[PDB]
RNA sequence: GGAUUUUUGGAGCAGGGAGAUGGAAUAGGAGCUUGCUCCGUCCACUCCACGCAUCGACCUGGUAUUGCAGUACCUCCAGGAACGGUGC
């Protein structure tokens, strides 16, 4: 009936926007990855730009630049800009 | 008649009524309490329905036991080393038995795990202050003659017979 | 009669699992424990059934525990009207059944007459209605179940009683 | 090689438990045979009662071990 | 070479072995899963002992009617219908031979004597 | 090639397996398949802070194992 | 190839079962739609989240990747898988 | 098979696992870094794609808190390792 | 080989992802080897959080459990076949 | 056939502070055994912030139901926390 909006479609529209989002992680919901994705592949192993670790409890942000986070330790993201 | 590990391994070790591991040996009149630990740590209930066991004795080291049927037996007394061989024991149902005098209640109190007990149909039943002796000697008990124990009964049973 | 025995008339402030443990301890003696069908919903509260190995076992737990004290009120046990799902998936020798139904099913009549050590056969007098003659391959069995059936209920609209056939 | 059966649940509301004990409350919107159920109007629910609307969450089945229903669909 | 015996206890030559067709084995379930080489050998076995025993312990006589039925569930259903037919064609006076009481209504031999000697007829 | 096939050179072989739940056991395993599946036997096993628990026929998993120790009379190049 | 485990899951789907997940998320209810990848859809379930407030929800999507176990029909003990 | 194992040697040798490739062609004693914090030091005798390496002169050490953690240390010469419990396989430690 | 295929149908203590022991009368295997344990129970450590309180295990029974493939740490025999 | 659902793993780890409070017989170091001083692993009592809430089972007495059906688990009030894991 209704057609599929792929998660790769989400990531592709985000990258085309070159937008800044914060992403969730595994077994630790305290930390978020705040940055923009540069490109992609068929694998959804998230590559990132100007990213930083942002802690909930600690309240700090440690920046990496164009970082390549793991693909399996992704959960989702919120587009903040 | 020889009661062997034949009749203990061929015994039924499977889901009981309250969904526990029970091992029935009904229909033997087995008077010999031997060769039992070959339940192999996968059993909690040992049942000897239709037995003539000269008294209450003869079990192996079962740190797991959770029910035992020694009813319709020839229980006259009560043996000593019951607790270290049944620390997980709450159900030692010895009704239709032939315990007589409160000297058959000497090892009854040394267990810390007794709550669900039955010694029904014994001449220790209609004797005066018999349930009083029971409610004195059994601290952690909760199921006695299939009706709850009472704090009033415990007060009576501690206070009397000083 | 039934191997599924009704056990009820106890308290409700008692738990289903706890009363099940009590019933197991007090039922492995008079019969075998196959399964305790216990429902504590309101439509059937304070009651359960134990499915014993033998129908005479269940009715004998009923006739010995005919009001045995337990759990807030002397519990009453009888046979059931039918049998449980486990067992569902599984003085003389001859005696005239008076108040013998012109309606009874010969199957249930046979399970009644063979409650005892196996009966020989039941012969529901097919002339002038309301009579039967049943013989048992064990005369002690016949007399036992016929005396315990003096005034027995089957299809409770009547009492089906069997006495020693005359000379 | 078989797509998942979110078919009558699509375009409907689910409250999901993903790893980190987190919850994503949202609409079933998009997926793959990888079960990557993507929730728009999806909001996070933390350990504390704090909740932020995330816009459009493409929440991978990499972690989300639960999700309950808001309606019958 | 598995070559079967002759009277003088040697191999049997090959064209002769082929003629006798020993290669073919017959799963006789009645005989303790015995299995036979040689076809007429197989057949005579049905009256040989091992088959006789098999039958006795099966609970069904070694009458011809089952010979060449080797599976035991087939045997029991066969002998089942056979039993039914033997009981049918038997004339049993108990259920057939029938007696009117004096009262103008009829019963069988059995019930007639039953109520006769238990004090009415 | 893989060293899964090197561990396939183990039957009637005295080995020692340190498994995933802090386990360390001595074992003559029963038989090992291509996915490391090596079922233990007469094995004395001790997980994290444990006892010498005995298993006469036990089935030690694959990816839920950590380290394996082969016999001492075991030629390595001949085993891989 | 095809798993008699999956045949067991198919005989356990549709009615009251009780799945038990990784962190203690255990859902006892109608395990309606389970696909051989085990992403079990439960219906009218009572799930504990190991929290001891084992509360009743409806039509949950409990993945089987975290599923520690799954209590199935106690009536199919005579399965065609084992027999 | 044949061309596949050719490319396989080329992959283990001129790829990321060059550390273990040199541990095998050079007979180096290399630090296999566990994901579970148990440091085993020793050679590499059998090695392949998934980081499955068999180590000789194996010595396992842990930070064991009885306090201030001590280096629990033992040395089983021959012992195998699968690549799942491994986080790294480093050619050269300073010891 | 199918090693367990001889030891099935008996009450076998299967080990967990979290260190329990569950004696189910095991049935069958797979390529993922997901367990179908019939007449199956479980028991795990009732941690006292202390030493003057001692450690036990509270009894849990699932009956027949379809333990997903990610479970087994081991499979040993704790009950002969009934 | 080691990449988002099962078998090449996110596994490991550590229990919140203190009082001239205390036990280590056979087991810790130095002051070179005994005596005594200080020092890096727990539990019992007590102070905080009974480490904090939920719920479940139970012990206590009162309290509603007499009833036939195959159970995650079925009363209500009130106390206590003997026990379990969920958020910090």
């Amino acid at each position: 009936q209704k057609v599929m909006v792929q998660p790769i479609n989400l990531i592709f529209r985000y990258l085309q926007n070159r937008s800044r989002i914060q992403v969730w992680l595994y077994e630790q919901v305290n930390m978020r990855i705040e940055g923009c994705i540069i490109g992609f592949d068929e694998y959804m192993n998230l590559v990132l730009d100007d990213a930083e670790e942002i802690h909930s409890k600690t309240k700090s942000r440690k920046q990496l630049g164009r970082i390549m986070l793991k693909g399996d330790n992704i959960t989702l993201l919120q587009s903040v800009s | 008649v020889k009661l062997t590990a034949e009749l203990i391994e061929q015994a039924a070790q499977y889901t009981n009524a309250v969904r526990d591991r029970e091992l029935d040996l009904r229909g033997y009149k087995i008077p010999v309490i031997e060769n039992l630990g070959a339940t192999l740590d996968q059993f909690d209930a040992i049942d000897f329905s239709d037995n003539e066991i000269r008294k209450l004795d003869g079990f192996p080291l079962l740190r797991r036991l959770k029910t035992l049927l020694v009813n319709n037996n020839r229980i006259c007394r009560i043996g000593e080393g019951l607790d270290q061989a049944l620390p997980c024991l709450t159900e030692l149902i010895l009704t239709n038995n032939s315990l007589v005098e409160l000297g058959d209640l000497d090892p009854l109190a040394s267990l810390k795990s007794l709550t669900y007990l039955s010694i029904l149909r014994n001449p220790v039943t209609n004797k005066k202050h018999y349930r009083l002796y029971v409610i004195y000697k059994v601290p952690q008990v909760r199921v006695l003659d299939f009706q709850k124990v009472k704090l009033k009964e415990r007060q009576e049973a501690e206070k009397m017979f000083k | 009669p039934n191997h599924t025995i009704y056990i009820n008339n106890m308290n409700d402030k008692i738990k289903k699992e706890e009363l099940k443990r009590s019933l197991y301890a007090l039922f492995s003696q008079f019969g075998h424990v196959v399964d305790i069908v216990a429902l504590k919903t309101m439509k059937m509260r304070g009651q359960a059934f134990v499915i014993f190995k033998e129908l005479g076992s269940s009715t004998n737990a009923l006739r010995q525990l005919q009001g045995f004290p337990f759990y807030g009120k002397p519990m009453r046990i009888q046979y059931a009207k039918t049998d449980s799902d486990i067992i569902s998936k599984m003085p003389n020798y001859i005696l005239f059944l008076n108040n013998l139904p012109e309606e009874t099913n010969e199957m249930m009549l046979s399970m009644l007459f063979n409650q005892f050590p196996g009966f020989k056969e039941v012969r529901l007098v097919p002339g002038r209605h309301d009579i039967a003659f049943v013989e048992f391959e064990n005369d002690g069995q016949a007399g036992a179940a016929r005396d315990a059936l003096q005034g027995f209920k089957i299809t409770p609209s009547h009492a089906m009683k069997i006495t020693y056939a005359k000379k | 090689a078989h797509p998942p059966e979110l078919k009558k649940f699509m375009d409907k509301k689910l409250s999901l438990k993903l790893n980190g004990g987190r919850h994503v409350q949202g609409i079933l919107r998009g997926f793959d045979p990888f079960m990557n159920l993507v929730i728009d109007e999806c909001v996070e629910m933390a350990t504390s009662g704090q909740q932020n609307n995330i816009g459009m969450v493409v929440i991978r089945g990499n972690s989300i071990i639960m999700l309950e229903a808001l309606e019958r669909v | 070479k598995n070559l079967p015996l002759g009277w003088d206890g040697k191999p049997i030559p090959y064209w002769l072995y082929k003629l006798h067709g020993l290669n073919i084995n017959y799963n006789c379930e009645i005989c303790g899963n015995y299995t036979y080489r040689g076809p007429k050998a197989f057949q005579r076995h049905f009256a040989e002992w091992r088959h006789a025993h098999g039958m006795r312990c099966l609970g069904i006589p070694n009458t011809a009617h089952f010979a060449n039925v080797t599976q035991i569930e087939d045997a029991v259903s066969l002998w089942a219908k056979l039993k039914l037919q033997k009981a049918s064609e038997r004339w049993q006076p108990d259920t057939e031979e029938e007696y009117e009481d004096s009262s103008g209504n009829v019963v069988n031999k059995k019930t007639y004597e039953d109520l006769k000697r238990q004090g009415l007829l | 090639m893989k060293l899964v096939r090197f561990l396939m050179k183990l039957s009637h072989e005295t080995v020692t397996i340190e498994l995933k739940n802090g386990t360390q056991v001595h074992g003559t395993i029963t038989g090992v398949d291509v996915s490391m599946n090596t079922h233990l036997k007469a094995v004395k096993m001790t997980l994290k802070n444990r006892e010498p628990v005995q298993l006469e026929t036990l089935s030690i998993r694959g990816n839920n194992i950590r380290y394996f120790i082969l016999p001492d009379s075991l030629p390595l190049d001949t085993l891989l | 190839s095809i798993g008699v485990p999956i045949k067991v899951l198919h005989e356990a789907e549709g009615h009251i079962v009780t799945c038990e997940t990784n962190t203690g998320e255990v859902y006892r209810g109608k395990l309606i739609e389970a696909e051989d990848n085990m992403n079990c859809q439960m219906s009218n379930i009572t799930v504990t989240y190991r929290d001891g407030r084992v509360a009743q929800l409806e039509q949950v999507y409990i993945r089987g990747s975290k599923i520690r176990f799954l209590i199935l029909p106690d009536m199919l003990k005579n399965a065609p898988m084992l027999k | 098979p044949e061309e596949l194992q050719k490319r396989e040697e080329e992959e283990f040798n001129t790829g990321p696992l060059s550390v273990l490739t040199q541990s095998v062609k050079n007979n180096t004693q290399v630090l296999i870094n566990c994901r579970n914090n148990k440091k085993l030091l020793g050679r590499v005798k059998a090695f392949d794609r998934h980081c499955n390496m068999v180590l000789e002169n194996v010595k396992e050490m842990w930070t064991e808190v009885p306090s201030k953690p001590v280096n629990k240390d033992r040395y089983i010469s021959k012992m195998f390792l699968r690549g799942d419990s491994v986080i790294v396989v480093l050619r050269n430690p300073l010891i | 080989s199918s090693k367990m295929l001889q030891h099935i149908d008996y009450r076998m203590r299967c080990i967990l992802q979290d260190g329990r022991i569950f004696i189910g009368t095991f049935k069958a295997f797979d390529k993922h080897m997901n367990l179908i344990l019939c007449d199956c129970d479980e028991f795990r450590k009732i941690k006292p959080k202390n030493s003057k309180q001692a450690e036990r295990e509270e009894k849990r029974v699932l009956g027949l459990v379809l333990l997903r493939g990610e479970n087994l740490v081991s499979m040993t025999v704790e009950g002969p076949p009934p």
